[PDB]
RNA sequence: GAGCUAGCCCUGGCCAGGGUGAAGCUGGGGUGAGACCCAGUGGAGGCCCGAACCGGUGGGGGAUGCAAACCCCUCGGAUGA
RNA sequence: GAAUGCCGGCAUGAGUAACGAUAAAGAGGGUGAGAAUCCCUCUCGCCGUAAGCCCAAGGGUUCCUACGCAAUGGUCGUCAGCGUAGGGUUAGGCGGGACCUAAGGUGAAGCCGAAAGGCGUAGCCGAAGGGCAGCCGGUUAAUAUUCCGGCCCUUCCCGCAGGUGCGAUGGGGGGACGCUCUAGGCUAGGGGGACCGGAGCCAUGGACGAGCCCGGCCAGAAGCGCAGGGUGGGAGGUAGGCAAAUCCGCCUCCCAACAAGCUCUGCGUGGUGGGGAAGCCCGGGUGACAACCCCCCGAAGCCAGGGAGCCAAGAAAAGCCUCUAAGCACAACCUGCGGGAACCCGUACCGCAAACCGACACAGGUGGGCGGGUGCAAGAGCACUCAGGCGCGCGGGAGAACCCUCGCCAAGGAACUCUGCAAGUUGGCCCCGUAACUUCGGGAGAAGGGGUGCUCCCUGGGGUGAUGAGCCCCGGGGAGCCGCAGUGAACAGGCUCUGGCGACUGUUUACCAAAAACACAGCUCUCUGCGAACUCGUAAGAGGAGGUAUAGGGAGCGACGCUUGCCCGGUGCCGGAAGGUCAAGGGGAGGGGUGCAAGCCCCGAACCGAAGCCCCGGUGAACGGCGGCCGUAACUAUAACGGUCCUAAGGUAGCGAAAUUCCUUGUCGGGUAAGUUCCGACCUGCACGAAAAGCGUAACGACCGGAGCGCUGUCUCGGCGAGGGACCCGGUGAAAUUGAACUGGCCGUGAAGAUGCGGCCUACCCGUGGCAGGACGAAAAGACCCCGUGGAGCUUUACUGCAGCC
RNA sequence: CGAUGUCGGCUCGUCGCAUCCUGGGGCUGAAGAAGGUCCCAAGGGUUGGGCUGUUCGCCCAUUAAAGCGGCACGCGAGCUG
RNA sequence: UGGGAGAGGGUGGUGGAAUUCCCGGAGUAGCGGUGAAAUGCGCAGAUACCGGGAGGAACGCCGAUGGCGAAGGCAGCCACCUGGUCCACCCGUGACGCUGAGGCGCGAAAGCGUGGGGAGCAAACCGGAUUAGAUACCCGGGUAGUCCACGCCCUAAACG
RNA sequence: CCGAGGGUAGGGCCCGUGACUGGGGCGAAGUCGUAACAAGGUAGCUGUACCGGAAGGUGCGGCUGGAU
RNA sequence: GCGGGGUGGAGCAGCCUGGUAGCUCGUCGGGCUCAUAACCCGAAGGUCGUCGGUUCAAAUCCGGCCCCCGCAACCA
């Protein structure tokens, strides 16, 4: 539910920001944060290997629960809804009734205070985890592990969500977030229902700085640069590409596919993306 | 204005100082240069 | 060789004073309920003016210099990328 | 004898420039061989959010003292950061270590790499971060939170008493966190006192005063008081915190819940210990039995881990507390008291600078804290001034040109010039007032104006206090006074109209470009299903991301508005299990060598045989591209219309002599006395055009145009004046350059521009201040240009390789 | 080419004369006035503006007249840029 | 008070037919289209047929000259929430009425903003025909849009 | 003090005029096509959108003032 | 300067490879129509820019002159 700005200065006319209003817990479990160690995009060997990347807020990772089959049949109260930096997604707070308290990511429509569980008999509500094999064919799910026991992989971004298609043998059918069509495994786990959140896209960052408060550094263009930078460095005056659009690195950057042909998932992906 | 040399003895010592030259094939071939050569000193002079 | 300089990481510090007056909040009006309007409150902002601080626009001087880039006048930013 | 040779030595320029901020000096008295320069006194000027004080880094004896002046000091020197020598730096509490972790670094396990080595969880290392016990004064020539004095405190060891299930590297709590705004109460600091203490002072016309001048505190355990911070208590269950657990987490029940209580900090008080001015004497004495009090202002600092709001969501680990586990419960720990024990390193001095970084005692650079008073709306701004610290290590004269920095200027007022460049103007505050347009915020300080001092009188409100006085802070009204002038000094916008470009704040070629360039929110295309794509790396391993398609990579475009047309023939990319081509390999018609022969050996056609290419499609916010000629209307002219050739298709909307228009100052209109620029139009657009986006667009701009008002020394057109130089005298004393020089004009000649040749003319010898026509003056072995089968960056459908990928 | 700095402006001139003006003439299709055209003459003079980097040119308002050219398209160890 | 008819409205959910596409099968030389054709699709295996899958949109028969609403308009089925309206009884208030400048709300399609969705259809657009031309009518393609959500637009042969 | 009015500055309404530009009315015998009136040879009309030398065409929805 | 062109009335083939001129439109006669267009049937018209050369023979190949279209005209 997105909230605008008077235009009060030129960046508030078009400065949108989220309603924060699922929130309910300002400040996160001291016992589930640990520190986010920051790389600006560079990696053991001190080399940028990301580009444009540096400079933001500080941030404590919130440590989250992306198993869950961790602890079939004990139920867990929502304490809580809590802001994550380290997501496009809200995440939950979760008193098991073990005591034990831990953090998942906030599907949509899940209400503080209420109930949740996971495993084989779960019920068909928001916010809980069943393996695959067990959840109705039809049933919009998030948080899906890619193959048994290896951790929720999928469909964990904001206001995303996998659609169960129906099954073939060990395997059910999930249209993606992307729109592919994959087999994945039955006994891998997911949550019903989709990411919460929705109103995520519908931000509007309004100028440079929020950028900069994301440790986005600026992107420089291909265009802008010379000869020894860029394939599409140079020219006399502003030049169009002059050669097929290329990255950095020499590559074509508009439709060249990468993704490796021999790949064994390969068996398992019934339909590439939509649009 | 500011100038290029900002002596710093923490900095002088950790950079181009006896353990540092020790710790690396390039760095013992210096010390073994400058013995070689008879330098009265391996390693620059800093206070600590 | 990154004690200059460029980017990033970690940990600290700094930004006189003045001006403008967003949202929200309260009250009042309004209406079926609202939107909404008015006052007060409030104190937002790569907001305004202007020291420190960071700059280096124009002009003058300097030109075997005070200086291998400086000095004077003027000017830019000054809670922010 | 030449190599712009090399090393050295010494000349020339020259007693020339200069002597390093224009904050500034003068005199007296000392010392001494010698004094503008050292010491002392008085007078004068300068800084005073520093040019004062404290810490940090860096420097490393430069500190203090004696004795010295050859060199160092831009002069001098008796002086010195200089020479010689002697002395000087004292800690359980300050800083660091014997504590903790951050990035990072290292690295048992493990992984990888021809070697060297690379990586790597834990662990270790790593600080200006966490944690941890000292304050005030006195003392030395020089150290002091270090020595001394006073009053405090910490840890370790051992002992005694009391208490308790004691015990950790393990479990848990806590430590523990942002930005902005901010409440209460304090303290730092400051202003005032008709009160308290003080040596005095009465001047020059007046004042012996409720007069002047000076000062009126600092630290301090326990207790107490004020203000705050932190914190529920009890019970039952328990599968979770990788063993255990009474702890913690979760569930329920009682009680206490804006508290209280317990605790911990700040501030006040506090036994007590200190300190204590001017002035006058000789750093010291005196003052002095010093006094040590009241009121006001009041922090950004303290209580603090306070409160509120916001989104971009804000370290770790130890100390500490609690829980237990092996163990041990003659132990062990907790509390209190006592005695003992408590190590290593730093500590001098400079520290916005003459001691650091700049080759210099260099107008530059250098992080943190304190930074007093008055007045100007405020303030760290500005002027003056306190404490303190300085007059910048050549001086004395002179009173030219000219240069710099500065002040003024009759009449005119941009006529200057590429350009109002520069310099004027304007300038703070209060009040009145304020347009087009607009995204409704703005434009806006629009524009424009009026007020501003002082005195007397009347009065409204707030803080403190008490509800009053006093002090302090906002104001209101009336009557007056003076000057040319009241933000009387200093600090402190000129304005408007209209275009182009870029939305905007930002960013940039350190040291000739700050822009229209880069970035930017936003728009689109495209890749990527996660051991992602992509990137770095031989690799392992990293980044991506402890992220998951509302995500991440690459690319173009660049807020927003209204929009973004046609061409897929070529190139690219995407799709296509047919076909064609295609290497190694398979196959083996069939030949060849050799051997007596079995055999050994070699060649070899059809045929199966991948990707790539060909071929078949698709695809433009992929690379890109978007015609020619001829004719036609009832005046003329022009063609809505037609003919035909070509193409993959012939440029749509919008815009247009434009940051694009060659002809060109196109033509017409506007503005001007006059307009190659400007603005508005027209359209035969040499050679706009739609995300290398098209056309607009409020706001913004140290961007680039055009105009006007204001006002000016820009100019007509110059004048005068000030200071620093230039000039003269004393001191110190460079430089580039230089074949040698006894170095004139003209007209000729000459390798074609002659002081140097010819002829003629002119000319006594030598300087000083000036000016720049020549010495094809200096500087730099021309950057332009060419040449070299010279070099380097860059590009591609140049060649040939290689990585990578298939 | 081991360097001979370039347009235009400014400043400062100096020279030529194929004379723009002023002085002196002859011829005229010279009535006067005013012109044409040629001759002599370089002594002096030869303006201020708008446009443009401009020289040049055009234009405004004047003038006796608004001359042309050389001096490294005179002059950057004189300035501008 | 008691009753009735109804595509009146909003929300949530759900069923089958058909189309398109994908997958498997079986199968061969054309399909498709028109006035006739061509473009297009098809031996790289199309069409026609069977089984499987995904998705969107519209609801055949009932269906009417019908019903509802103030108008625009509303049609599978289910449930919830809700408006209007008619009838009966003759029970209650006792003229509380009519109209209505302004105002406010609703308002087909198209259009617009932001997300989503996208089978069929289809402005624009391309191609094949026709024609003197054919920027048309006809054919093969095809982008917005048509659909959902929120927010605008507020027009009409909004007509009886 | 007020005060005619003068001056400075900024606004509002109106009128005239302006390179050029936009459609409009009219104009005996121009050019192009043939949209409408017959089912006008694609029934027409319509609001709206888009497109095209032009009339128009086409989409979506509506109307009969539509032939049969 | 380099490249390409000139041919019935209009716009284009033929040139390369010598002997041959062709396509659409226009024009002319006829037809259909009441009439015109469209349409249908027949027909005329070039002598290849020009001059000179090569050859038995020149639109065609070589050279010149004339035009037209395009591209270039750069470095100080
Ligand atoms: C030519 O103009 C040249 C300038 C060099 S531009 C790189 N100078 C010649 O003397
Ligand atoms: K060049
Ligand atoms: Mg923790
Ligand atoms: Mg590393
Ligand atoms: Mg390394
Ligand atoms: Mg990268
Ligand atoms: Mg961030
Ligand atoms: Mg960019
Ligand atoms: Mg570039
Ligand atoms: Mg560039
Ligand atoms: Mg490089
Ligand atoms: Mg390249
Ligand atoms: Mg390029
Ligand atoms: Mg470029
Ligand atoms: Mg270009
Ligand atoms: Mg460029
Ligand atoms: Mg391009
Ligand atoms: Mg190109
Ligand atoms: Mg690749
Ligand atoms: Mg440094
Ligand atoms: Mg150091
Ligand atoms: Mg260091
Ligand atoms: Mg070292
Ligand atoms: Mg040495
Ligand atoms: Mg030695
Ligand atoms: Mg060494
Ligand atoms: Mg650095
Ligand atoms: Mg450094
Ligand atoms: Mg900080
Ligand atoms: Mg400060
Ligand atoms: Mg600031
Ligand atoms: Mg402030
Ligand atoms: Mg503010
Ligand atoms: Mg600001
Ligand atoms: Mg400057
Ligand atoms: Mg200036
Ligand atoms: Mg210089
Ligand atoms: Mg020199
Ligand atoms: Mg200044
Ligand atoms: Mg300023
Ligand atoms: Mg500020
Ligand atoms: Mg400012
Ligand atoms: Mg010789
Ligand atoms: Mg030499
Ligand atoms: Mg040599
Ligand atoms: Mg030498
Ligand atoms: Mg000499
Ligand atoms: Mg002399
Ligand atoms: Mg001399
Ligand atoms: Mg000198
Ligand atoms: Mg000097
Ligand atoms: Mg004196
Ligand atoms: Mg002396
Ligand atoms: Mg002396
Ligand atoms: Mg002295
Ligand atoms: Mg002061
Ligand atoms: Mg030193
Ligand atoms: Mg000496
Ligand atoms: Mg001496
Ligand atoms: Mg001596
Ligand atoms: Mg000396
Ligand atoms: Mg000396
Ligand atoms: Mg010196
Ligand atoms: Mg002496
Ligand atoms: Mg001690
Ligand atoms: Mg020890
Ligand atoms: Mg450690
Ligand atoms: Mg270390
Ligand atoms: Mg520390
Ligand atoms: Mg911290
Ligand atoms: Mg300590
Ligand atoms: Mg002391
Ligand atoms: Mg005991
Ligand atoms: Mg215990
Ligand atoms: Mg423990
Ligand atoms: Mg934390
Ligand atoms: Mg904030
Ligand atoms: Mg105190
Ligand atoms: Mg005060
Ligand atoms: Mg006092
Ligand atoms: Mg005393
Ligand atoms: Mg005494
Ligand atoms: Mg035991
Ligand atoms: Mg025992
Ligand atoms: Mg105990
Ligand atoms: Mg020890
Ligand atoms: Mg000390
Ligand atoms: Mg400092
Ligand atoms: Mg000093
Ligand atoms: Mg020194
Ligand atoms: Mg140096
Ligand atoms: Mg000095
Ligand atoms: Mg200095
Ligand atoms: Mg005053
Ligand atoms: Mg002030
Ligand atoms: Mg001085
Ligand atoms: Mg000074
Ligand atoms: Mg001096
Ligand atoms: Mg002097
Ligand atoms: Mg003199
Ligand atoms: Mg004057
Ligand atoms: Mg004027
Ligand atoms: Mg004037
Ligand atoms: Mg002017
Ligand atoms: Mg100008
Ligand atoms: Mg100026
Ligand atoms: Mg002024
Ligand atoms: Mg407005
Ligand atoms: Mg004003
Ligand atoms: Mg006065
Ligand atoms: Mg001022
Ligand atoms: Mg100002
Ligand atoms: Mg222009
Ligand atoms: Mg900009
Ligand atoms: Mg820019
Ligand atoms: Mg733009
Ligand atoms: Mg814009
Ligand atoms: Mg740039
Ligand atoms: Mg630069
Ligand atoms: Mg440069
Ligand atoms: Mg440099
Ligand atoms: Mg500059
Ligand atoms: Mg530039
Ligand atoms: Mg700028
Ligand atoms: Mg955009
Ligand atoms: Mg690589
Ligand atoms: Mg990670
Ligand atoms: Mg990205
Ligand atoms: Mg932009
Ligand atoms: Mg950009
Ligand atoms: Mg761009
Ligand atoms: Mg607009
Ligand atoms: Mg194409
Ligand atoms: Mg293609
Ligand atoms: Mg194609
Ligand atoms: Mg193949
Ligand atoms: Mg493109
Ligand atoms: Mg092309
Ligand atoms: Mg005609
Ligand atoms: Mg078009
Ligand atoms: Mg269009
Ligand atoms: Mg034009
Ligand atoms: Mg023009
Ligand atoms: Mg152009
Ligand atoms: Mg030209
Ligand atoms: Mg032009
Ligand atoms: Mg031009
Ligand atoms: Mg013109
Ligand atoms: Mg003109
Ligand atoms: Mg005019
Ligand atoms: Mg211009
Ligand atoms: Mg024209
Ligand atoms: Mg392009
Ligand atoms: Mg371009
Ligand atoms: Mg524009
Ligand atoms: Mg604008
Ligand atoms: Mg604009
Ligand atoms: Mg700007
Ligand atoms: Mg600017
Ligand atoms: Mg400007
Ligand atoms: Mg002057
Ligand atoms: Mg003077
Ligand atoms: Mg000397
Ligand atoms: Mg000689
Ligand atoms: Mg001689
Ligand atoms: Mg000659
Ligand atoms: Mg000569
Ligand atoms: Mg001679
Ligand atoms: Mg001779
Ligand atoms: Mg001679
Ligand atoms: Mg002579
Ligand atoms: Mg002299
Ligand atoms: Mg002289
Ligand atoms: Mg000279
Ligand atoms: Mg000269
Ligand atoms: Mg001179
Ligand atoms: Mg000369
Ligand atoms: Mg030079
Ligand atoms: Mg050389
Ligand atoms: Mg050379
Ligand atoms: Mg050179
Ligand atoms: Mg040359
Ligand atoms: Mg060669
Ligand atoms: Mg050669
Ligand atoms: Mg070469
Ligand atoms: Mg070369
Ligand atoms: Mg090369
Ligand atoms: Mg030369
Ligand atoms: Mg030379
Ligand atoms: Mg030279
Ligand atoms: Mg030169
Ligand atoms: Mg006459
Ligand atoms: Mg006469
Ligand atoms: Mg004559
Ligand atoms: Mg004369
Ligand atoms: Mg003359
Ligand atoms: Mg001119
Ligand atoms: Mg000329
Ligand atoms: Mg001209
Ligand atoms: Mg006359
Ligand atoms: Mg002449
Ligand atoms: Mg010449
Ligand atoms: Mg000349
Ligand atoms: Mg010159
Ligand atoms: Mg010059
Ligand atoms: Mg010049
Ligand atoms: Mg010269
Ligand atoms: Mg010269
Ligand atoms: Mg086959
Ligand atoms: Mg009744
Ligand atoms: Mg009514
Ligand atoms: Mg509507
Ligand atoms: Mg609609
Ligand atoms: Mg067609
Ligand atoms: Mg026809
Ligand atoms: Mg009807
Ligand atoms: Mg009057
Ligand atoms: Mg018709
Ligand atoms: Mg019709
Ligand atoms: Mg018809
Ligand atoms: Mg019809
Ligand atoms: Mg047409
Ligand atoms: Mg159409
Ligand atoms: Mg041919
Ligand atoms: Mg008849
Ligand atoms: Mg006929
Ligand atoms: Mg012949
Ligand atoms: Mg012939
Ligand atoms: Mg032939
Ligand atoms: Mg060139």
């Amino acid at each position: 539910a997105v909230k605008k700005f008077k235009p009060y200065t030129p960046s508030r006319r078009f400065m949108t920001v989220a309603d924060f209003s699922e929130i309910t817990k300002t400040e996160p479990e001291k016992s589930l944060v640990k520190p986010l160690k920051k790389t600006g995009g560079r990696n053991n060997q001190g080399r940028i290997t990301v580009r444009f990347r540096g400079g933001g807020h500080k941030r404590l990772y919130r440590i989250i629960d992306f198993k869950r089959w961790d602890k079939v049949g004990i139920p867990a109260k929502v304490a809580a809804i809590e802001y994550d930096p380290n997501r496009s997604a809200r995440i939950a707070l979760l008193h098991y009734v073990d005591g034990e308290k831990r953090y998942i990511i906030a599907p949509d429509g899940l209400q503080v205070g209420q109930q949740v569980v996971a495993g084989p008999d779960a019920p068909i509500q928001v916010g809980n985890a069943l393996p695959l094999r067990f959840i109705p064919v039809g049933t919009v799910v998030h948080a899906v592990e890619l193959e048994p026991k290896k951790g929720a992989k999928l469909a964990r971004a904001a206001g995303t969500s996998a659609q169960i298609q129906g099954r073939e043998g060990d395997y059910v059918i999930l249209r993606l977030p992307s729109g592919e069509l994959r087999k994945v495994h039955g006994e891998c786990y997911a949550t019903v229902g989709a990411v919460g959140n929705a109103d995520h896209k519908n931000i509007v960052l309004g100028k440079a700085g929020r950028s900069r408060w994301l440790g986005r550094r600026p992107h420089v263009r291909g265009a802008a640069m010379n000869p020894v930078d860029h394939p599409h460095g140079g020219g006399e005056g502003r030049a169009p590409r002059g050669r097929p659009p290329a990255s950095p690195w020499g590559w074509q950057t508009k439709g060249l596919k990468t993704r490796k042909r021999r790949k064994p998932s390969s068996r398992f992906i019934i339909a590439r993306r939509k649009k | 204005m500011k100038r290029t040399w900002q002596p710093n003895r923490r900095k002088r010592a950790k950079t181009h100082g006896f353990r540092a030259r020790m710790r690396t094939p390039g760095g013992r071939k210096v010390l073994k240069r400058r013995r070689q050569k008879g330098r009265w000193r391996l390693t620059p002079a800093v206070r600590k």
